[PDB]
C-alpha cells in the first residue's frame, strides 16, 4: 500500500469510531459508522485471495443494510420529534430498530453469521481490528441510548449470542473462527447489562480487548490459524505456552484470573436487578465456552502434539519477537483480579 | 405526509425485503440497497421541507454523499468478484463455510 | 531494522538496482560442473555466489555457523539417501524436505542481499529447480505418492510469494556422461547412484524445468563445453534482455513488503512446518522435545543472539 | 391477539383444560412455524414441497408437544386435585418429552426429553407460584 | 449402575445433548441468501415482540 | 450512572475536588501490587523474547516496575475519588429524601419470637 | 456523548443544529418553534426520568404542533358530518366561500 | 391535483416494488431511475427545488449511470433467466393492484389517509411575505454555519478515492 493510502485508510478507520463517540447529533454518529464501513473494506482484501473478496463482499452487504436501517431510525425520529437524536418520548419501534441494526454491525445473536465467516477470510491482524476497534463504535451508540432501549430484546439477543457463540465454538477448529465465536459470546454479556448498568459494559469490553488483543498477536506470532498449528507452539516458541494457557482460561470465566470479574459483576448487577432467571442460564452455558477453550489448552500446552522435522529449521533461525504489548496486555489481563474493586 | 410518509416508509421496507432475500446477481441487491437511500433521502428532505427546518437541509445531502461512496465501495467489491469468479452470482460466495 | 519507516525515508530497493542486480540460478544434473560455472559467472559480473544449499545450509547461516549434529539438523543423510533407497525410515524424503527448506532459506537470504545491497545473486539450484529430484524419486520407488503431494503443497504455499529467477543458466551433460563423472569422483555413496535416477532428474529438467521457467524467466542452456567457458556464458548473460518476467512490476512500494518477508526467516519457512502429519516428516513429541532441549542448550543458542554469555556476549544487563 | 395466551394463566390450573390445551397447542405450533422457518431459511430444502413438508412436520411435532403438555398437566392437576403443584407440570413436561421422542422415533430422546423438558416446565410453575420475574425492567 | 447407567445419564448425556446441538446450528451452507433471509425472519419476530407487548 | 451529576467535568480525569481526599500512600498494597504486576510483565517479556529472564533489560525492568506504579498512584487517586463521590451522593440522598429511608426500630431478642425448629 | 471531546475542547461542531429551534438561516423561524423552546427550557436541569411526566404538557402540545394530527382529526371529522349533512341538503356552502376579496 | 403527491408517492412505492422483485439488473436500474424521477418530483412538490434537482444531477444521471455502467461490464447478461422478467412483471402488476385495494382497506380505518384531507397537507406553513426562504439557503449552511457537515463529507470523498483505488487494485 502506498504508505499515503495506508495513512488515509487507517485515519478513517480511526476517525470512524472517534466521530461516533464524540458527536451527539445522531447523524454525525451515523457517518462515523459509515466511515468505519468504508475504511475497513480495503484492508480486508489486502492479500486479494479468492476467500478475501468473499469476506469483504459479505461484510460490506451486512454492514451496509444495517447502516441504512440505523439511518432510517434517525430519519423517523426526525419526524416524531424534530430533534436529530433519540429522546424519552421516542416511539419504541424506533429504538428497537436501532438495537437490531446495531446488533448486526456488532454481530450479536441471530445476526451472528457474518462475523464468523469474515473473521475466517481476513488476516489475523485485520481480524483484531474487525473484532475490537469496530465494536467500540456501535457500542458507543448503544451505551449512549441505554436509558431508552428495551430490556427484553437485549436480553434475548444477549442470551442467544451466548448460546450461539458457545455452541458454534465447540465444533470449530479454525482459530480465527473460534475467536469470532468467542467474540459473539462476550459481546453478548456486554449487551446484557447495557440496559441496567452501562458502565459495566465498558468493563466487559476493555477486559475482552485486553484479553483478545494478546490472544491474537499470539496466534500470529506463529501465524497459526489451526489448533494443530498452535499445538506445535511448544517447539516454535515455548514461553508463550504458559500465558496462552492462562489468557484462554481467562477469556472463559474461571475464578483466580482477571476474566472472572466481568462475568461476576455482570451477574451481581443482574441479580441486584432481579434477573436471576436470565443470569443463571447465561452463566451456565458460559461454562460451555471454557470447554472449547480447555480443549485448545489440551492441544497447545497440557499435551505435546507431534511436530515436523522441518520445524527444527525454524527454531534455528532467531524468532522475530512479539511486541511489548503482548506482555503488558497479557499480565494486566491474566492477573489483575486482586485489583478488581478499583476497576469497576 | 401523513400517508405520503407511509408510502415512502413502505418503499423502504419493500426495498428492505429486497436486500435481505438474495437471488442470483449481486448487483440487484446493491441496486436495491440504493433504492433505500433514495427513499431515506426523499423522506428526510420531505419532513425538513414541511418543518421549514432549513438548518437541517445539510443532512439530506450528507446522506447522499456518504451513500454514494458507500455504493462506490460496494461496486468495487462487485467488480472484484466477477474478476475472480466471472460472475456476480452470490452462490459463488460460499467458500467461507 | 528494515521497515516502512526506513522505506519511507529512502531505503528504496529500486534506487539501489543496476545492470547486474539479478538472480541467476544455474541448474544441472548430479554433476554438471555447475558450481564452477556459477562461481565464475558471479565473479565476472561481480555478484554474490551462494553455495548449493545442503542439509546444513541453515546452521552455517545461523549462530556459530558450525556444522550442527545430524539430529539437530533434521537427521538427513544424502549419503544414506543413496546406500539405502526406499528406506523404512524414509531418510530420503526427510533429506528432500530439509533440502527444500534449506534453499528456501538460501533463496530468501539471496533476495535480502539483492534488495538491500543491490548486488546480484547466483544461487545454483533453487526452490524452482528442486522438484526434479522428487519427480525422479517418485518415478522410482524412492518416494510414495502422498509424500509427493506433501512436497507439492509446501511448494505451492511458499514458492509463489518469492519473485522468479531472472534467468536460469542451465548445463546439460547427459546421464551417461554424469554417471561417468560421478564414478570418477571418489564419493563412495554418490557412486551408487542409479543411472535411472540421473535420467529421471535430467528429464524433469528438460521436460519440466526449462520450458516452465522459460516463459517467466530467461533461460540459457549450455552444454558441457560451453560451461567450462564461463566467459562465453557471461557474454550471453550480459546480452540478456530480461524483457519478460513478473519482475517487471516490482515497484519500490512493492519490493518493501517482499523485503520485509525475506528479512524474517521465521516466516519464509512458516509454511514449511505446516501441520500435515505424513509419517516421515513427523519428529514425534518425545524425540522432538529431547532434540529441542538439546538444540536449545547449545552455547549461544539458549538465548537470543546477543544475550547468551557463553560465547562471550556482554552488556546483557542493559540490553 | 395476546390477551388470549395470557388467559391460560388467569383461570386456576387444572380447570378448563380445554382452553389450556388449545393455548398450549398454539404456542407449540407457533414455535413450530418459527423453528421450521429458520430450518428452511438455513439448511434449505431441495424442492418447495419438501420444505412445505418440513414446516408441517416441525409444526405438528411442536403442536403435539404443546398439546400433551397442556393436557397432561391440566389432567394431572385435576385428578391429583393439587390445583397448584409444580409436579403436575413435570408430569406434563415429561409427556412432551416423550411425544417429541416419538415424533423423532427415539427412546433415548424421550429420556433426554422427559427429564429436561419436564424440569423446565416445572420450573415455570414454580416461577409463577413464587412470582419470579423474567426479562425484568431496570429497577437497580 | 456405575460405569454405564451413571455415566450415560449425567456425564455422557450432557456430552451428547450439546454435541448434537452444535451439529445443527453450525451446519451452514455459507451462501449469503440463506443467511440473510434469517435476518429477515429476525426483523419480523422482533417487530412482533414489540407489537404484541406494545 | 454517576455521569449527569451536577458539576460533572465533561472530559477531566480527576476534578480538583479530589484534592480534598487523602492521597494514596505510595506503599498502598495495591500500588505495590501494580509494581509486582509490572515486574512480572517485564520478566515475561524477557522470557517471550528469549533473553536471560532476570539478568536482562535491567533498565526495562525498571521502566516496567516504575511505569505501572506511576500509573497506579494517579489511577487509584481517581478511583478513590469516584468511590468518594458515590458516598457524597448516596449519603446526601438518604437525607434529602429522609422519609424513604426511615430508621426502623429493632426489638430486643426478648420481644421477638423466632420459631424453633428442633434438629432431633 | 460517550466521549465529550467537544465540550472539553469548547468546540460546538455538532450541537448548534440538533433541534428545530436552533438558529435557522436568515433567522427564518421554524415551525413549532413556539413549543420546542417551551419544552426544552422546561426540561433543563430536570433529568429525563422527570422530563417525561411533569413536562408532558409541553410535549403533548409539541407533539401536536408538528404532527398536527388532532387538527387533522377534528377537521376530518368536520368534513364527514358536512358530507352527511350535505346529503340531506342541510348544508349549502355560503357565498362567503366566494366573497370579496380582502386586500 | 390534490392527490398529485399521493399519486407520485404511490408510483414511487411501485418503482421500489420493482427493484425489490429484483428484475434483471439493468431493468432494475431502469426501475430505480423511474422511482428516482418520481421521487425528485415529490421533493419538488413540497417546495424544495435544490434538494430535488440535486437528486437528479447526482443520482439520476450521476449515480445510476454508474450503476448501469458497471452493470454493463460485470453483472453478466442475466442470461437464461430473462424469462422471469415477465413473471416478475406480473407479480409487480398484481402486487400494485393488491396494494390498491390494500390502502382502500387502510383508508377504512379512520382511527392519516385523510381521504377527504388530501391536498390539505402537502404544505403546512409558509412565510407568505418572506424573501430568502428557499431550499438551498439551508444547503449552504454547509459552508459557513455548519461546516462539520462538509469536513466530514469531504473526507469521505477524499478517502474514497484512496479506498476505491485500493480495493480495485
Ligand atoms: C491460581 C494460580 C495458579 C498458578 C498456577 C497455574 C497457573 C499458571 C500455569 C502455568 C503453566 C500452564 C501450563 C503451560 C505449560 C506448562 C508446561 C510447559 O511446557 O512450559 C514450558 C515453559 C518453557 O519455558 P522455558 O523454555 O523454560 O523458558 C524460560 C528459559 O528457560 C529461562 O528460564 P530461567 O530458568 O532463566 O528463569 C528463571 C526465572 C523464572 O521466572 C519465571 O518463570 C516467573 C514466572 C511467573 C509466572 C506468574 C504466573 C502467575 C499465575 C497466576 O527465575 C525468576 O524469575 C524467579 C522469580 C519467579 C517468581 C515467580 C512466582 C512469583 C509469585 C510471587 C512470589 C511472592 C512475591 C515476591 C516475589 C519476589 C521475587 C524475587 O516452561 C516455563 O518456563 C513456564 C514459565 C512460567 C512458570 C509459571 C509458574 C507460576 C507459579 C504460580
Ligand atoms: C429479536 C430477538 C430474536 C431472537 C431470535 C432467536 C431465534 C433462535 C432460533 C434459532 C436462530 C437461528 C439459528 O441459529 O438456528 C439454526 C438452526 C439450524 O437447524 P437445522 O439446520 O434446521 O437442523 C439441521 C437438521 O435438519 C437437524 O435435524 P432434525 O431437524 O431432524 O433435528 C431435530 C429433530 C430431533 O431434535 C432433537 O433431538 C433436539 C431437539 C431440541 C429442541 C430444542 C431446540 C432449541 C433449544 C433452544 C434453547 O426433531 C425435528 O426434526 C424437529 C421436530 C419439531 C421441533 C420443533 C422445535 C421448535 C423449536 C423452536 C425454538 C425457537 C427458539 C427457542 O435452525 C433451527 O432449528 C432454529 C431452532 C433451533 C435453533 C438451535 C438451538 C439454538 C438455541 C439458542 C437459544 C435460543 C433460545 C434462547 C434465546
Ligand atoms: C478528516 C476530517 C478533517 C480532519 C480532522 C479535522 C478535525 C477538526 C475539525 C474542525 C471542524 C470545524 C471546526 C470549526 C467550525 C466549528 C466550530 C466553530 O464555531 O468555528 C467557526 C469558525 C469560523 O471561521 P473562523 O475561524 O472564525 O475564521 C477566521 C477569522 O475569525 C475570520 O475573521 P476575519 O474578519 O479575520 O476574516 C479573515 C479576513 C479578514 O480580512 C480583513 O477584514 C482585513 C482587515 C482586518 C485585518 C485584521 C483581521 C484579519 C487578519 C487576517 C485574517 C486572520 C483571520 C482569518 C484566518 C484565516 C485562516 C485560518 O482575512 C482573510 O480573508 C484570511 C484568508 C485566509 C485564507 C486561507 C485559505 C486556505 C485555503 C486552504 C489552503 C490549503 C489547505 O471556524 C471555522 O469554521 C473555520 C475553521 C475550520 C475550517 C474547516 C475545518 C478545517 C479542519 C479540517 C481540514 C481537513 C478537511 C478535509 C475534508
Ligand atoms: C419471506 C418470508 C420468510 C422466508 C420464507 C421462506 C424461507 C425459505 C426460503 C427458501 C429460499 C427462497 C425461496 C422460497 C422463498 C421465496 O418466496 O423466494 C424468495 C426469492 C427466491 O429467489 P430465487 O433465487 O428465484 O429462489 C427460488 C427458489 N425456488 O428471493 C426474492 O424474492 C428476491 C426478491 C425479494 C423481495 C421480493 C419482493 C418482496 C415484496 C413483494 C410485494 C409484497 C409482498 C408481501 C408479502
Ligand atoms: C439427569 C438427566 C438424564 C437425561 C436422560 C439420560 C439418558 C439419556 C439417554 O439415554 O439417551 C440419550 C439420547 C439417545 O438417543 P438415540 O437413541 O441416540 O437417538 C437419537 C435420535 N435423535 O441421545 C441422543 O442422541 C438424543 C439427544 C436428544 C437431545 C434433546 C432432547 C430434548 C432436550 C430438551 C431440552 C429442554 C428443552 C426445553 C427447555
Ligand atoms: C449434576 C452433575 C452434572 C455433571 C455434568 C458433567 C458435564 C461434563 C461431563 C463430561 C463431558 C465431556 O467429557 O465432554 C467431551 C465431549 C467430547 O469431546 P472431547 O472428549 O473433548 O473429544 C473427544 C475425545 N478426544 O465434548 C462434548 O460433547 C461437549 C462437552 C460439554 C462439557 C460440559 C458442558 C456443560 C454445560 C452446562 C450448561
Ligand atoms: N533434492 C535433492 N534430492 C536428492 N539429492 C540431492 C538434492 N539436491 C541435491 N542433491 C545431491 O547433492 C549432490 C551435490 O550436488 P551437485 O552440486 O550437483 O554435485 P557437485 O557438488 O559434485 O557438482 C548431488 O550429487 C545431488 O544428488
Amino acid at each position: 500500500m502506498n504508505p499515503i493510502t495506508l495513512a488515509i485508510i487507517y485515519f478513517t478507520i480511526f476517525l470512524g469510531p472517534v466521530i461516533t463517540m464524540s458527536s451527539t447529533n445522531l447523524m454525525l454518529m451515523w457517518v462515523g459508522l459509515e466511515f468505519s464501513l468504508l475504511a475497513i473494506i480495503p484492508m480486508l482484501i489486502n492479500k486479494k485471495n479468492p476467500r478475501s473478496t468473499e469476506a469483504a463482499t459479505k461484510y460490506f452487504v451486512t454492514q451496509a443494510t444495517a447502516s441504512m436501517i440505523i439511518l432510517l431510525a434517525i430519519v423517523l425520529n426526525y419526524k416524531q420529534l424534530g430533534t436529530w437524536m433519540f429522546q424519552q418520548q421516542t416511539n419504541g419501534l424506533i429504538l428497537n430498530m436501532t438495537l437490531m441494526a446495531l446488533s448486526m454491525k456488532l454481530g450479536l445473536a441471530p445476526f451472528h453469521f457474518w462475523l464468523p465467516e469474515v473473521t475466517q477470510g481476513i488476516p489475523l491482524h485485520m481480524g483484531l481490528i474487525l473484532l475490537t476497534w469496530q465494536k467500540i463504535a456501535p457500542l458507543s451508540i448503544l451505551i449512549q441510548i441505554y436509558p431508552l432501549l428495551n430490556s427484553t430484546i437485549i436480553l434475548m439477543l444477549a442470551i442467544t449470542s451466548i448460546f450461539m457463540g458457545a455452541w458454534g465454538g465447540l465444533n470449530q477448529t479454525q482459530m480465527r473462527k473460534i475467536m469470532a465465536y468467542s467474540s459473539i459470546a462476550h459481546m453478548g454479556w456486554m449487551l446484557a447489562i447495557l440496559p441496567y448498568n452501562p458502565s459495566l459494559t465498558l468493563l466487559n469490553l476493555m477486559i475482552y480487548i485486553i484479553l483478545t488483543a494478546p490472544m491474537f498477536m499470539a496466534l500470529m506470532l506463529n501465524n497459526s490459524m489451526t489448533i494443530n498449528s498452535i499445538s506445535l507452539l511448544w517447539n516454535k516458541t515455548p514461553a508463550m505456552l504458559t500465558m496462552i494457557s492462562l489468557m484462554l482460561l481467562s477469556l472463559g470465566g474461571l475464578p483466580p484470573l482477571t476474566g472472572f470479574l466481568p462475568k461476576w459483576i455482570i451477574i451481581t448487577e443482574l441479580m441486584k436487578n432481579n434477573c436471576l432467571i436470565m443470569a443463571t442460564l447465561m452463566a451456565m452455558m458460559a461454562l460451555l465456552n471454557l470447554f472449547f477453550y480447555t480443549r485448545l489448552i489440551y492441544s497447545t500446552s497440557l499435551t505435546m502434539f507431534p511436530t515436523n522435522n522441518n520445524s527444527k529449521m525454524m527454531t534455528h533461525q532467531t524468532k522475530t519477537k512479539p511486541n511489548l504489548m503482548f506482555s503488558t496486555l497479557a499480565i494486566m489481563s491474566t492477573m489483575t483480579l486482586p485489583l478488581a474493586p478499583q476497576l469497576i | 405526509m401523513p400517508s405520503t410518509f407511509f408510502n415512502l416508509t413502505m418503499a423502504f421496507s419493500l426495498s428492505l425485503l429486497g436486500t435481505l432475500m438474495f437471488r442470483s446477481h449481486l448487483m440487484s441487491t446493491l441496486l436495491c440497497l440504493e433504492g433505500m437511500v433514495l427513499s431515506l433521502f426523499i423522506m428526510t428532505s420531505v419532513t425538513s421541507l414541511n418543518s421549514n427546518s432549513m438548518s437541517s437541509m445539510p443532512i439530506p445531502i450528507t446522506i447522499l454523499v456518504f451513500a454514494a461512496c458507500e455504493a462506490a465501495v460496494g461496486l468495487a467489491l462487485l467488480v472484484k468478484v466477477s474478476n475472480t469468479y466471472g460472475t456476480d452470482y452470490v452462490q459463488n460466495l460460499n467458500l467461507l463455510q | 531494522r528494515y521497515g516502512l519507516l526506513a522505506a519511507i525515508l529512502g531505503d528504496k530497493t529500486t534506487k539501489k538496482l543496476h545492470e547486474y542486480s539479478r538472480v541467476i540460478t544455474v541448474d544441472g544434473n548430479i554433476c554438471s560442473g555447475k558450481n564452477k560455472l556459477a562461481k565464475e559467472i558471479a565473479q565476472q559480473l561481480g555478484m554474490k555466489h551462494y553455495p548449493e544449499a545442503g542439509i546444513q545450509y541453515s546452521s552455517t547461516t545461523t549462530g556459530d555457523g558450525r556444522p550442527l549434529d545430524i539430529e539437530f539438523s533434521g537427521s538427513c543423510s544424502l549419503e544414506k539417501f543413496y546406500d539405502d533407497p526406499k528406506s523404512n525410515d524414509g531418510n530420503s524424503y526427510r533429506l528432500q524436505s530439509w533440502l527444500y527448506a534449506s534453499r528456501l532459506l538460501q533463496y530468501a537470504d539471496a533476495l535480502e542481499h539483492l534488495l538491500s545491497t543491490g548486488q546480484g545473486v547466483v544461487l545454483e539450484r533453487s526452490i524452482y529447480s528442486d522438484f526434479v529430484f522428487l519427480e525422479a524419486m517418485y518415478n522410482q520407488g524412492y518416494i510414495r505418492k502422498q509424500c509427493v503431494d506433501h512436497y507439492n503443497e509446501i511448494k505451492r504455499l511458499t514458492l509463489p510469494e518469492y519473485l522468479p529467477p531472472h534467468a536460469v543458466i542451465y548445463i546439460d551433460v547427459p546421464v551417461p556422461e554424469v554417471q561417468s563423472r560421478i564414478q570418477k569422483k571418489g564419493d563412495p555413496h554418490e557412486m551408487k547412484v542409479t543411472s535411472a535416477y540421473l535420467q529421471d532428474i535430467e528429464n524433469a529438467y528438460k521436460k519440466t524445468f526449462l520450458p516452465k521457467m522459460s516463459e517467466m524467466c530467461e533461460v540459457l542452456v549450455y552444454d558441457s563445453w560451453e560451461a567450462e567457458d564461463p566467459t562465453k556464458v557471461v557474454e550471453d548473460i550480459e546480452y540478456l534482455k530480461y524483457n519478460k518476467g513478473p519482475w517487471l512490476k516490482q515497484d519500490d512500494w512493492t519490493f518493501h513488503y517482499l523485503r520485509m518477508l525475506v528479512q524474517d526467516k521465521t516466516e519464509v519457512l512458516n509454511y514449511t512446518t505446516i501441520p500435515v502429519y505424513l509419517p516421515e516428516i513427523t519428529i514425534g513429541a518425545h524425540q522432538g522435545s529431547r532434540i529441542y532441549n538439546s538444540f536449545r542448550e547449545l552455547p549461544g543458542r539458549k538465548y537470543a543472539p546477543g544475550y547468551n554469555a557463553e560465547v562471550g556476549d556482554k552488556w546483557i544487563w542493559l540490553k | 391477539v395476546k390477551r388470549f395466551f395470557e388467559s391460560y394463566h388467569e383461570v386456576p390450573d387444572g380447570t378448563q383444560c380445554h382452553r389450556k390445551t388449545y393455548i398450549t397447542t398454539a404456542l407449540g405450533g407457533i414455535c413450530g412455524i418459527i423453528g421450521s422457518a429458520y430450518s428452511v431459511s438455513l439448511n434449505p430444502a431441495d424442492s418447495t414441497l419438501e420444505a412445505v413438508a418440513r414446516v408441517g412436520r416441525y409444526t405438528f411435532t411442536a403442536a403435539a408437544i404443546g398439546a400433551m403438555f397442556g393436557l397432561t398437566t391440566c389432567v394431572s392437576a385435576q385428578v391429583r386435585e393439587k390445583p397448584d403443584d409444580p409436579l403436575n407440570y413435570f408430569i406434563g413436561g415429561c409427556a412432551g418429552g416423550l411425544t417429541l421422542g416419538a415424533r423423532t422415533h427415539s427412546y433415548g430422546t424421550a429420556a433426554m426429553g422427559c427429564v429436561y423438558m419436564g424440569t423446565a416446565a416445572a420450573l415455570f410453575k414454580i416461577g409463577k407460584l413464587e412470582g419470579w420475574e423474567l426479562f425484568p425492567t431496570p429497577k437497580v | 449402575l456405575d460405569l454405564i447407567w451413571l455415566e450415560k445419564t449425567i456425564p455422557k448425556s450432557t456430552s451428547t445433548l450439546h454435541t448434537n446441538m452444535t451439529t445443527l446450528t453450525t451446519n451452514q451452507k455459507g451462501l449469503i441468501k440463506l443467511y440473510f433471509m434469517s435476518f429477515l425472519i429476525n426483523i419480523i419476530l422482533i417487530i412482533i415482540l414489540y407489537s404484541i407487548n406494545l | 450512572m454517576m455521569n449527569g451529576r451536577p458539576g460533572h467535568e465533561p472530559l477531566k480525569f480527576l476534578p480538583d475536588e479530589a484534592r480534598s481526599l487523602p492521597p494514596p500512600k505510595l506503599n498502598d498494597p495495591r500500588l505495590v501490587y501494580m509494581g509486582l504486576l509490572g515486574y512480572c510483565t517485564g520478566l515475561m517479556d524477557n522470557m517471550l523474547r528469549m533473553r536471560p529472564v532476570m539478568r536482562a533489560g535491567l533498565h526495562r525492568q525498571l521502566l516496567f516496575v516504575t511505569s505501572f506504579v506511576f500509573a497506579g498512584y494517579f489511577y487509584l487517586k481517581r478511583q478513590n475519588y469516584l468511590y468518594a463521590v458515590k458516598d457524597h451522593d448516596m449519603f446526601g440522598y438518604i437525607k434529602l429524601h429522609p422519609e424513604d429511608f426511615p430508621e426502623k426500630e429493632k426489638k430486643t431478642y426478648a420481644e421477638i419470637l423466632e420459631p424453633f425448629h428442633p434438629v432431633r | 456523548p460517550f466521549l465529550d471531546i467537544q465540550k472539553k475542547l469548547g468546540i460546538s461542531l455538532d450541537r448548534h443544529f440538533m433541534f428545530l429551534s436552533a438558529e435557522q438561516p436568515y433567522k427564518n423561524a421554524a415551525r413549532c418553534h413556539a413549543f420546542e423552546k417551551e419544552w426544552i427550557e422546561c426540561a433543563h436541569g430536570i433529568g429525563g426520568t422527570r422530563a417525561k411526566k411533569e413536562c408532558k404538557i409541553e410535549f403533548d402540545d409539541f407533539e401536536e404542533c408538528l404532527l398536527r394530527y388532532k387538527t387533522m382529526r377534528r377537521m376530518h371529522d368536520i368534513k364527514k358530518q358536512r358530507e352527511k349533512l350535505m346529503k340531506e341538503g342541510k348544508y349549502t356552502p355560503p357565498p362567503h366561500h366566494s366573497g370579496r376579496e380582502e386586500p | 391535483m390534490n392527490n398529485y403527491i399521493f399519486v407520485l408517492s404511490s408510483l414511487f412505492l411501485v418503482g421500489c416494488l420493482g427493484l425489490a422483485l429484483k428484475p434483471s439488473p439493468i431493468y432494475g436500474g431502469l426501475g430505480l431511475i423511474v422511482s428516482g424521477f418520481v421521487g425528485c418530483l415529490m421533493v419538488l412538490g413540497f417546495g424544495g427545488s435544490f434538494l430535488g434537482l440535486m437528486v437528479f444531477l447526482i443520482y439520476l444521471g450521476g449515480m445510476l449511470v454508474v450503476f448501469g455502467y458497471t452493470t454493463a461490464m460485470a453483472t453478466e447478461e442475466y442470461p437464461e433467466t430473462w424469462g422471469s422478467n415477465w413473471l416478475i412483471l406480473g407479480f409487480l402488476v398484481l402486487g400494485v393492484i393488491m396494494e390498491v385495494f390494500l390502502i382502500c382497506v387502510l383508508n377504512y380505518y379512520d382511527e392519516v389517509i385523510n381521504l377527504d384531507g388530501l391536498g390539505d397537507w402537502l404544505m403546512y406553513e409558509v412565510d407568505d411575505v418572506g424573501v430568502m426562504l428557499e431550499g438551498g439557503i439551508g444547503v449552504a449552511a454547509m459552508y459557513s454555519c455548519a461546516t462539520w457537515m462538509m469536513v466530514v463529507a469531504g473526507w469521505s470523498l477524499f478517502a474514497g478515492i484512496f479506498i476505491i483505488i485500493e480495493i480495485t487494485r
